[PDB]
This record gives structure tokens, C-alpha cells and sequence, in this order.
């Protein structure tokens, strides 16, 4: 019913950065516990992520996802004051981010660690030394294909390091490092090295494709098949007039159609629990949007 | 052009005014004072019952438009919620009197299985304990002594053998919630379930009902697991397992979050999927899921589970009880 | 610049905004205003919406129309009367060719 | 060495009602109390040739 | 066409208005102007007993 | 209101002792309207206008 | 006009009177715009329109015998309403009068 | 708070045209906007769903997973009324759809866009020129079963409309027409023809469900070659097994690295939209339902 956060400074800030700060009024940033008063040190998504360590983003969203979250409300020389997000109240958010996607009444929004620049996001806060690092928050749209191009990565760059020759980095670099929107191009920092997280994520998408292969209807592959020579698509313009070897052996068996409806069943079953794997975080739906006020309404 | 059809000051001096006042919140401390009828506005609680009089009823605040009982009268009807209260749903099912063992723990999980004949009058309901001699110190000592006869209950389930064959047995299951209240027949009880609300015994004399699962099964998620964050709610989930030798039923707590909840059980159940799915059983078409998750709710975190022992027919069980449950089912995910 | 086989029609539709007169006679309708109202929804965190509502109701006097109204002056041209001629590529997107 | 206001200036809206607009002419205004019931309002004319 | 809908002949003690309507009548109810109208001729024309 | 804010509002030429000035008017249709030139304070002082 | 519709709707009425809707919009739309180059005597085209518009409006008001509104002097029941645009008042104002 | 639209209209409603909508008086109904009078435009599906438009599957899910559902009340004259739906409010719904299928208490209802035709959704309203649409809302177990079996009819059927002899329609018909659950039998019948590819409903959306079973073999076995390492999960050694001799040895190489990219990106979006709709997103829980009054305690 009160949701109220006050976090109390060990001394008082600088001048300069209490600029800084009230440059990030409105925006989102997790608490580590849901009490009255906090210091500062559960503040933002700073003991996570360190600028000598190498980002695992992977690590960070569970991290995020697992605190509370909360809306700068006040800075002060002395305190913080934000509200909390609970789980069944309406809230006025503001869209202040400076990469600036703008938003609309179609998608829920994500929260999401700080892709785009780690200092971009921080804060530093040399009197109390501590480093406030805000996260960031996307729509869903632009957010799903974001967390797919940095696993793609990990498990490329796994292969990338064949030594093999130049052509093999420059490719990924493109299509993957990039986000491309609208009059921009927006590159996202790539680990060096894979975080270990995203690397045991991904054993666990590569469980249900082991499962899947088999359950596969053979009906839908042949229609492939002759619907790629006969006819042309937009969306079948990744297979050129040329077929695909490996469909040609599978497709070999004649079809049944008790076999394909069996088979349909049990793969439907298994494509549900993956949502589950997907989202890795907290969503916000917004039910309207103000574009010369910035403000939405989330949920 | 004389004052307007809809006027402003009419309108707004009387009608405006019975909306505009908010729920109160943060009044302020008087040590001088200590206590006022002031602070008790703020504490009520404003529970709802009555006694069965017209004058009482209406004092009560029983009988107000909104889904939450308001006092005053006309007064009332201003906290535009009580703290997002929402009233708990409740479920009634009719069951013969052989399948549920009218003995029980007054806030157990129950599990309704969907019988496939059609314009059916009565239905089916499991108990954790019931549900595992179905499935067939300990729980095996505990659950026969409640429920004998094993056939009485597997003519209940007349493909038992057949699903979990496919792995369908437990899409047929749905969760319902902890039992609130029993009403004892010779012929068909009549059980009243709680389904998405805090749970709240509607016995007329208040009492706490704390859903309780028996600690054989009960499994702590977290502390088998290995500045960090502390979420207010923990998760309640079930798991079926199909195994080897026949299915189980365990339950979960924890509060990491759904994504990690799902790998945290393919890693606790790798020792068992190799067993299972080892050199002694070969992978046949159908028979390739392993098993079903599905959320039974949010218990507040650092409460925890006292473990109190459950007495019947001088034995006990060791028990784990959750407090303050609220009830929120979610369905089944396939896990492997 | 040879001439194919056939002829061309096309056309176009512009836009004008201009400033109309209106005229009503006396006594031509009847209006019936009902109660206002007052309705409160929506109580965020942050702020509470309040609804003002207001029902009416109107019939016609006579037979005959009582009210007429004419373009007086115009006052823009908004189309621009260009040869822009629409994309049948961009409207028909899926149709096309055999190679 | 100081930096001075200058002042503070408002708007006053300004109220109108229809009954004072001269659009008035041709509506005949009745206040019907209870609309809300209303399922549907006739009027009939009979005319002699 | 669709001639009458809501007409009601019952006996009304009708009120007398000065105003013409004798002016857009036939040539109303040929076209069509009115959703619903009724045309009573001769002995219809009279006032139907309660 | 619109009135009680009169006189705190003209915080200048309230009370401003009125003399004659010497410029010739006209009537622009409903408006009145005073008209000038400076041209000979610039001449006299050798100055562009 | 009751001299066009004295015999009824038939195919050939219903065909002259839109013609006449035709030549009308084509020929006599925009009469502000029109005096302008009408040039002498626009205060007087002006009222010819304006009171053409009066007159094509039907007032057999079932309310006609009611008196409800009244000029400053005395009776003059006000016949109507005209609601323009603060460009055409200004216009107005200027070509009638006071 | 107060839950209630009023929908006005611009003219009065023939008494035929209300004895169709007096049938369907408590049924979900998709709404435009949330506030409280509004015209008819808003309230249908039929901006989502136009005779002169191509239906589409997907266009119609998205539409029904953002918008206000509302429930009808009364019908008259007027404008037809209305009371939004609102999270943690209970509601009674009736069960008036025109191809009908048994509800169960306590199970899980679904709301999926209307797949049989036009006419058992629709309510023609000549008065005004718009048709209002009405969701057919369905028990979600049967509706995982419904949408199953009409896509692969669309699969099927294409097939033997363009190789003739690689299905048998009579086993099409047999093993998709009958639908049982909970012990009754509900026969839907499939439109006769699909007609040209791009056309007729269904058959576009195949294509997503399609081209990704044709990338998953590919795809899955590169995902799973890389994320080889001597720390792994211990499972995903066993399931290696599982994948098909035929795919297992399929050489990575002979597709470009830049292709390989393309196909992966392109797989991964599929999947992660197609897995969103096997979902069934917006949702209702029942508590109580009589099949004499035909009303069901929802939320």
C-alpha cells in the first residue's frame, strides 16, 4: 500500500555528480531488499558488473530480474528517495534513455542489462565509492532480438577462434554486433571471451533441439521441397532455386498421416516450455503512450 | 444561456466528493498521545462477517456494492481497494466418501482428475497422500493406513496404465488448491477448495489455515542449491516424473525466478533422466517426454515452514507447513 | 519516347479547404439534457482519472430539411495536382513474375 | 549585486454556456430529468388533404 | 416500400398547429423521405373506435 | 480575480501625472493610432536614418 | 421548387433535376469568392445569395407559432441563424451594413 | 473504479438486426480503446478481419494479445453496453458461440481468433455498415488440438494439390476431422481448398512453421558442435545419441560462414514468434459453470 524507499548516504556527495544523478530522475533501477531504508551498496546493478571483469551478461539477468525494482524519485545531497514496483500497481514511467527507441501502445517493455555502453550507464559515485550502473529498458520487439544476437556470439566466437582466417570475424562482427534501427546503427559491446552462463544457457536450448530433430513432420519438408522450385517468396529467398541436401534424405520415407498428427502433438508440447527459456527477465506491459509527454503506463 | 444542462457545481459538490477520498496512509507518531481513535483508522482491519440480522448486517458493511465489505454505510466504500485485496475465489466439488479420507490436514493441496464420460454429476480428487498409493517410516506406512483398499481408487482412474504409458497422465490432473472446509456424508461429501485467492478459513470463529505437504516429498529447491538479493515472494511448484519405476509427485520451493527455476530441475533430475533413460529402457515413439511443472502459488520468503508432525491413528508423518499461502496455478511445462 | 500500343486515362482527386456558411431556422429541433455524472477509475500509484459524463437526445420539428450549408470561399488548395502516380509494386506486393 | 523577479501573470479562462450562445435560436431546450430510461421517443403527425 | 413501422392510428386528441406540412407530401411519400408513413384513403380516413 | 488584480498588476504608470503630447493621430477604421518622425532628430545631429 | 416535382419522380424529372445539380455546383459555388470580381456590385449579389439560402430552408416548424426569441426592439421574431467563420463575419459585416 | 463502455451509434438498429445480438448478449468482445463512450468502429474484429482483406492467422493473434476485451450487457437502441475486463476482477461469462463446444469448471479458456468461416463469428449490422466479429473463445486443451490439426490440413492439402501422388485426401479427412476430449466428439469440417499459395487464410502462416522445421536440422547440429567443452552439462553428452544418423553426419562447411549466420538468425526469430502462439496467450480461469444456464464464473 506505501511504497517507499529512501537510501541513506554515508556522507555527502560531490557537486558534480549530484548533477549527474538528477540527470537520471525517472529511471529504473534494482534495490537489492524491500525495506524502508537501504544503503547504498544493494544500490543499482553495480556489484555485478565490474569494469575489470568481463561482462557475462547472461549472469547479469538473473541478477536483475531477481531484485526489486524501483523509480528514482529524489536525489538529495544527503539521500536517494525512490518508489517501488510492486507487482499489482500501476505506475507513470518516463522513456529518458539517451539511445532513445521510441515506444508505442503495442509491446510490453523489458528490463535489461546495460548492452548498449557500460559507461554510458554508470554513474560513478567517487565519495562513497560505490558505481551505480543503471540498467536499460527496451520494447519487447527490439529486446528478443538484442539477446539473440549476443548468444549467437558466444557460441560463433566459440568457433571463431579456429584461427581459420580474417573472413570469419568480419562476417559476425556484421549481423550480430550491430542493432540496426530506424536512421541508426547501434553497436552492442561483444565479450572478448564468452561468459560462462550463456554458454550453459545455451546447453540447455541445444537439449530440446536434440529432442525436436526427430519429432519433425515430414509432410511440412516436402511441401518445402516443391514449393521452393515451383513458386518464389520474400520469405523463401534464403533457399535460392538450389534444395538443401539434408531434406532430400529425410524426406526420402513416405508419408503417413497418423505419424505426422502424433508427431505435431508431442513437438507442440515441447515449443511451449521454450518461452520459458527466452524472456530471461521482468516485462512491463504498457496499456498507453503520450509521445510528446514520453510518459506510458506500465504494469 | 442560462447556467448549463450538465452543471458543474451540482455535480461536483455532492457526487465528487464521496470519490475523491483515498485510503490513508503514513499518519504520523504522537509520543504525547500514544494512541488516538485516529490510529485506529489506519490499523483496521475491517474483517467481513455478520450476524444474521437485518440491523447487524447493516452495521457490519456486509452488504456493499464493491467486492469488499465497507462500513459507514454510504460513508464508506472510499479505500478504492483494501491494499489490492482480492477476495478468495472458491471451488465446490462432490465426492464419494470412499475416495477422500475425512481425517485431514485442513489446507492440503488437492488434485482433480478429469473423468472421460460425458454430463458427469461427481468428480474426482487426489490427495498428496491418496495420490501416491494410486501411483504406487515414511509416507508408505502414513498412506496406507489412511487409504486402503488401493482398487477403490484406481477405479477412479481407469487409464492410469494407459497415459502414463504415453506420458499424458498429467496434462488429464489439474491443480485446484488447498481444502478449506469438509463436509462429511456417508454417500458423496461435499469439499470447498480455494482457487486463486489468499487462503482464509470461513469458519465463523477465525482460524489460520497454513497449506501443509508431507516432508517425504517436500523438496527445498534453494537450499539443496550450492551481497545477494533477498525477493519477497518465494514459488510452491509440483513436479510429475515419470520414471522408471513408475511416476512421483514432489514439490519445490524457491524464489530464483522462473527461467532459472527450469534449469535448476533438469540439473536435479540428470542423475535420474540418465538412469531412466539409460541402457535399460530404449527411446520409443511417445514415450520421450519426462515430466511437467506447474506453480501452485507465492509463500513469502524468509517466513519459511515450520515442520510439524501430522497425528493419526497414533503414528506421525514429518510435515512442512506454508504460511500466508497465496493461491496463483499456472499450468504444465514439459521438462527434459 | 516511342509510343507503345495503347492510350492513358489517369486521375487524380485534390483537396480544398474552404470555409462554408451555415444556416438553421428557428424552433427546427428539441434537445432533452440528461443528468451529469461523475465517475472515478484507474487509481494508480501515482494518480487517480476521474469521468464526467452526459447523455442527450434530439428529434426533428418539422417535415422538410430546416438547415442548409455551401462552400462560401476557399481558402487553400491542399492536394498539389502533381503527376504523382501511385506504386501498383507497393500495393500488390506478393504478385510477381515467373523468374 | 543581486537578480530580481519581474513578476507573475496568469490567464483567466473565460465561460461559456449555450444557452448564452446565439447558436441557441433554433434548439428548443428541455430538461429531461431521466433520460436513462428512455427505450426509444416518438413523435406523430396527421395530416388532412 | 417499407411503409410503416411505429405508425399507430389509434384516436389522439391531436393538437392543431397553424405551420403548413400540406407542402412535401405526396411528393415525400412517392420518392421516400419518411422511415415510416401511412396513407389512409376514404373510409379509413376516419377516427378507428376504441 | 481579473479585478483585485488590477491595481497590483499596473505596479508602473498608476499615478503618472498626464501631460499633452504633440503627435498627429488617425483613425484606422475602429482603432486610434499616433504617427511620428524622427527624421530630423537624426538630421540635426549629421546622422544616418 | 415546387415546379419541378408538381407532377412527381419520374425517370426524366429525376434526370433534369440532375443536371441542374451538375451545372449548379459547377457554376455558382464559392459566391464569396465570386463577388470579389463581381466587382461593383457585390453588397447586393451578396444578399440575393444569402437571402436565396434563407429561402431554400423550410420553417413549417410544428414550434413556428411559439415565440422563443425576439430582436432588442420589440417583436421581430428571429427567423434564423447563420454560423460562419470569423473571416466570413468580417466579410459580412462589410458588404451589408450595419 | 468503475468498468463500463457505452457504444453509441449514428443510426437506429433494424428489430431484426437485434434479435441476432440479443443471442450472443454475454460473450467477449475485443475493444479499441479503454474509455467510456466510443463508436462502433472500435469494438470488432472486422478492421482486423475485412471481406476485402486476406484473413491472416498471425495478424489476428497480435491483435487479440494488446487489446481490451470487453463483455456485452445490454442491448438497445442506444449505443450497445459493455464492461471491460480487468486483471483480478471475477466475471460471469455465457457461452454463446456458434459452433459450440462443452466448458468444464475449473479449466483454462482460451481466446483464439476465429478460424471456422465468417459467418459463425459475425453479426452483420446494415443499419450502419459495419460487421462486428466476435473471438471464438474456447477451452484451451481442445483449442490445442483444433489449431494443431487445421494447420497440418493446410499442409496436407497443399501437398496433394501440387504432387498428386503423395497423399491419400480420404486419410486427411479421417484422421482431422473428428476432434475428441473429455469424452465427446466434436466433427469440424476444414475449407475445401486453399486455392493459390499466399491465399486462403491459414496457409501463409504454415510458412513460419515450415521453414523452420527445414533450418532446425541444420541448425541444431552446428549449435551443438560448438558448444562442445570439457566443462559442459552432463546430459547433453547422452542426448547426442539421440539426434538421427541421417542428420549426424551432415557437413557444416559446405554452406558459406556468412549463410550460416543468416539461417540461424532467421531460425532463431521463427521459433521464439512461433512458440509465443502455441501458447494460446490471453487466457481466462474458470471456477464454476452450469450447462443449464450456460454461464461460467470466469477471471
Amino acid at each position: 500500500m506505501d511504497l517507499k524507499v529512501v537510501v541513506s548516504l554515508s556522507s555527502r556527495l560531490y557537486t558534480d555528480e549530484i548533477a549527474k544523478m538528477q540527470q537520471r530522475i525517472g529511471c529504473i533501477l534494482p534495490l537489492a531488499s524491500t525495506h524502508g531504508t537501504q544503503n547504498v551498496q544493494g544500490l543499482g546493478l553495480g556489484q555485478v558488473y565490474s569494469l575489470e571483469t568481463v561482462p557475462d551478461y547472461v549472469s547479469m539477468y538473473n541478477y536483475l530480474s531477481d531484485c526489486t525494482l524501483a523509480v528514482l524519485d529524489e536525489v538529495s545531497v544527503d539521500s536517494l528517495i525512490l518508489t517501488k514496483i510492486v507487482p499489482g500497481q500501476t505506475y507513470a514511467i518516463k522513456n529518458k534513455y539517451q539511445p532513445f527507441f521510441q515506444w508505442h501502445g503495442t509491446g510490453s517493455l523489458s528490463v535489461m542489462p546495460p548492452v548498449f555502453g557500460r559507461e554510458h550507464a554508470t554513474v560513478k559515485l567517487e565519495s562513497n565509492d560505490v558505481d551505480i550502473v543503471f540498467p536499460m529498458v527496451l520494447p519487447t520487439p527490439i529486446a528478443e532480438e538484442v539477446l539473440q544476437k549476443i548468444l549467437l556470439f558466444n557460441v560463433y566466437s566459440r568457433v571463431v577462434m579456429q584461427a581459420p582466417g580474417n573472413a570469419d570475424m568480419l562476417d559476425v562482427h556484421m549481423h550480430l554486433g550491430s542493432v540496426s534501427y530506424l536512421g541508426h546503427h547501434y553497436e552492442l559491446a561483444l565479450p572478448e571471451v564468452p561468459g560462462p552462463l550463456g554458454l550453459a544457457l545455451l546447453d540447455n536450448l541445444s537439449l530440446y533441439f536434440c529432442i525436436m530433430v526427430t519429432l519433425l513432420p515430414r509432410a511440412s519438408m516436402r511441401l518445402v521441397r516443391g514449393l521452393i522450385r515451383h513458386e518464389h517468396h520474400d520469405l523463401l529467398n534464403l533457399f535460392q532455386e538450389m534444395v538443401p541436401d539434408e531434406i532430400a534424405r529425410i524426406d526420402l520415407d513416405d508419408l503417413s498421416v497418423a505419424d505426422d498428427l502424433s508427431r505435431m502433438r508431442v513437438m507442440m508440447t515441447y515449443l511451449q516450455s521454450l518461452a520459458s527459456l527466452f524472456n530471461l527477465g521482468p516485462r512491463l506491459a504498457t496499456a498507453a503512450y503520450s509521445q510528446e509527454t514520453l510518459t506510458a503506463t506500465c504494469w | 444561456m442560462k447556467v448549463q444542462g450538465s452543471v458543474d457545481r451540482r455535480r461536483l459538490q455532492r457526487r465528487i466528493a464521496g470519490l475523491l477520498p483515498p485510503p490513508a496512509r503514513r499518519l504520523n507518531i504522537s509520543r504525547g498521545s500514544e494512541f488516538t481513535r485516529d490510529v485506529r483508522g489506519l490499523v483496521e482491519e475491517h474483517a467481513q462477517a455478520s450476524s444474521l440480522s437485518a440491523a447487524a448486517v447493516w452495521r457490519a458493511g456486509l452488504l456493499a456494492p464493491g467486492e469488499v465489505a465497507v462500513a459507514g454505510g454510504g460513508s464508506g466504500g472510499g479505500s478504492f481497494s483494501w491494499s489490492g485485496w482480492r477476495p478468495p475465489v472458491f471451488g465446490d466439488f462432490l465426492i464419494h466418501a470412499s475416495s477422500f479420507n475425512n481425517a485431514e490436514a485442513t489446507g492440503t493441496p488437492l488434485f482433480q482428475f478429469k473423468q472421460s464420460d460425458p454430463f458427469s454429476g461427481v468428480d474426482a480428487v487426489f490427495t498428496p497422500l491418496s495420490l501416491f498409493i494410486l501411483m504406487n517410516g515414511g509416507l508408505t506406512r502414513m498412506a496406507n493406513l489412511l487409504y486402503d483398499s488401493p482398487a477403490t481408487l484406481a477405479d477412479l482412474v481407469p487409464d492410469f496404465g494407459r497415459l502414463v504409458a504415453d506420458r499424458r497422465f498429467h496434462n488429464f490432473i489439474t491443480p485446484v488448491g488447498p481444502l478449506v472446509e469438509n463436509i462429511k456424508s456417508t454417500y458423496l461429501n461435499k469439499i470447498t477448495t480455494v482457487v486463486h485467492g489468499p487462503v482464509v478459513s470461513k469458519a465463523i470463529p477465525r482460524s489460520t489455515v497454513k497449506v501443509t505437504v508431507p516432508q517425504e516429498a517436500f523438496v527445498d529447491l534453494d537450499a539443496w542449491l550450492s551481497l545477494q538479493p533477498c525477493p519477497a515472494d518465494a514459488r510452491l511448484y509440483v513436479a510429475l516424473t515419470y520414471e522408471e519405476a513408475g511416476p512421483r509427485f514432489t514439490f519445490f520451493q524457491s524464489s530464483r525466478g522462473h527461467c532459472q527455476i527450469m534449469n535448476i530441475l533438469r540439473i536435479y533430475y540428470s542423475p535420474s533422466i540418465m538412469h531412466r533413460y539409460a541402457v535399460v529402457q530404449p527411446l520409443h515413439i511417445e514415450e520421450l517426454t519426462f515430466g511437467a511443472v506447474a506453480c501452485l502459488g507465492t509463500f513469502s520468503a524468509t517466513d519459511g515452514w515450520r515442520r510439524s508432525a501430522f497425528n493419526y491413528r497414533g503414528s506421525s508423518l514429518p510435515v512442512v507447513e506454508i504460511d500466508s499461502f497465496y493461491s496463483n496455478v499456472s499450468d504444465w511445462e514439459v521438462i527434459l | 519516347k516511342i509510343h507503345p500500343g495503347v492510350a492513358m486515362t489517369v486521375v487524380r482527386t485534390d483537396e480544398i479547404l474552404s470555409e462554408n456558411i451555415l444556416f438553421s431556422s428557428r424552433a427546427s429541433t428539441s434537445m432533452f439534457i440528461g443528468t451529469p455524472n461523475v465517475s472515478r477509475r484507474e487509481a494508480r500509484v501515482d494518480a487517480v482519472t476521474f469521468e464526467v459524463h452526459h447523455e442527450m437526445a434530439s428529434i426533428d420539428t418539422g417535415l422538410s430539411y430546416s438547415s442548409t450549408m455551401t462552400p462560401a470561399r476557399v481558402a487553400a488548395i491542399t492536394t498539389d495536382m502533381g503527376i504523382h502516380t501511385q506504386d501498383f509494386f507497393s500495393v500488390f506486393p506478393a504478385e510477381a513474375f515467373g523468374n | 549585486k543581486f537578480e530580481v523577479l519581474l513578476g507573475v501573470y496568469t490567464n483567466a479562462i473565460q465561460y461559456v454556456r449555450f444557452l448564452e450562445t446565439a447558436l441557441a435560436v433554433s434548439c428548443v431546450n428541455t430538461e429531461f430529468k431521466d433520460l436513462s430510461r428512455m427505450t426509444d421517443g416518438k413523435i406523430q403527425f396527421r395530416i388532412s388533404v | 416500400m417499407a411503409s410503416n413501422e411505429g405508425v399507430e392510428n389509434r384516436p389522439f386528441p391531436y393538437l392543431t398547429v397553424d405551420a403548413d406540412l400540406l407542402s412535401n407530401l405526396r411528393q415525400s411519400a412517392a420518392e421516400g423521405l419518411f422511415h415510416s408513413f401511412d396513407l389512409l384513403v376514404g373510409k379509413d380516413a376516419r377516427e378507428a373506435g376504441i | 480575480s481579473t479585478k483585485s488584480d488590477l491595481p497590483a498588476v499596473a505596479a508602473g504608470v498608476e499615478d503618472q501625472p498626464r501631460v499633452p503630447i504633440s503627435a498627429a493621430v488617425i483613425k484606422l477604421g475602429n482603432h486610434a493610432v499616433a504617427v511620428e518622425s524622427l527624421q530630423k532628430m537624426y538630421n540635426d545631429t549629421q546622422s544616418p536614418y | 421548387d415546387p415546379t419541378f416535382t408538381e407532377r412527381g419522380f419520374s425517370k426524366t424529372v429525376k434526370s433534369d433535376l440532375i443536371a441542374m445539380f451538375k451545372r449548379h455546383l459547377l457554376e455558382h459555388s464559392f459566391f464569396l469568392d465570386r463577388a470579389e470580381n463581381m466587382g461593383s456590385g457585390f453588397s447586393q449579389y451578396v444578399r440575393s445569395r444569402l437571402s436565396e439560402m434563407v429561402a431554400a430552408v423550410s420553417g413549417e416548424s410544428v414550434l413556428k407559432g411559439v415565440s422563443t426569441y425576439t430582436t432588442a426592439k420589440g417583436g421581430e421574431p428571429v427567423g434564423g441563424v447563420f454560423i460562419v467563420t470569423d473571416n466570413v463575419l468580417r466579410q459580412l459585416l462589410t458588404f451589408l451594413g450595419e
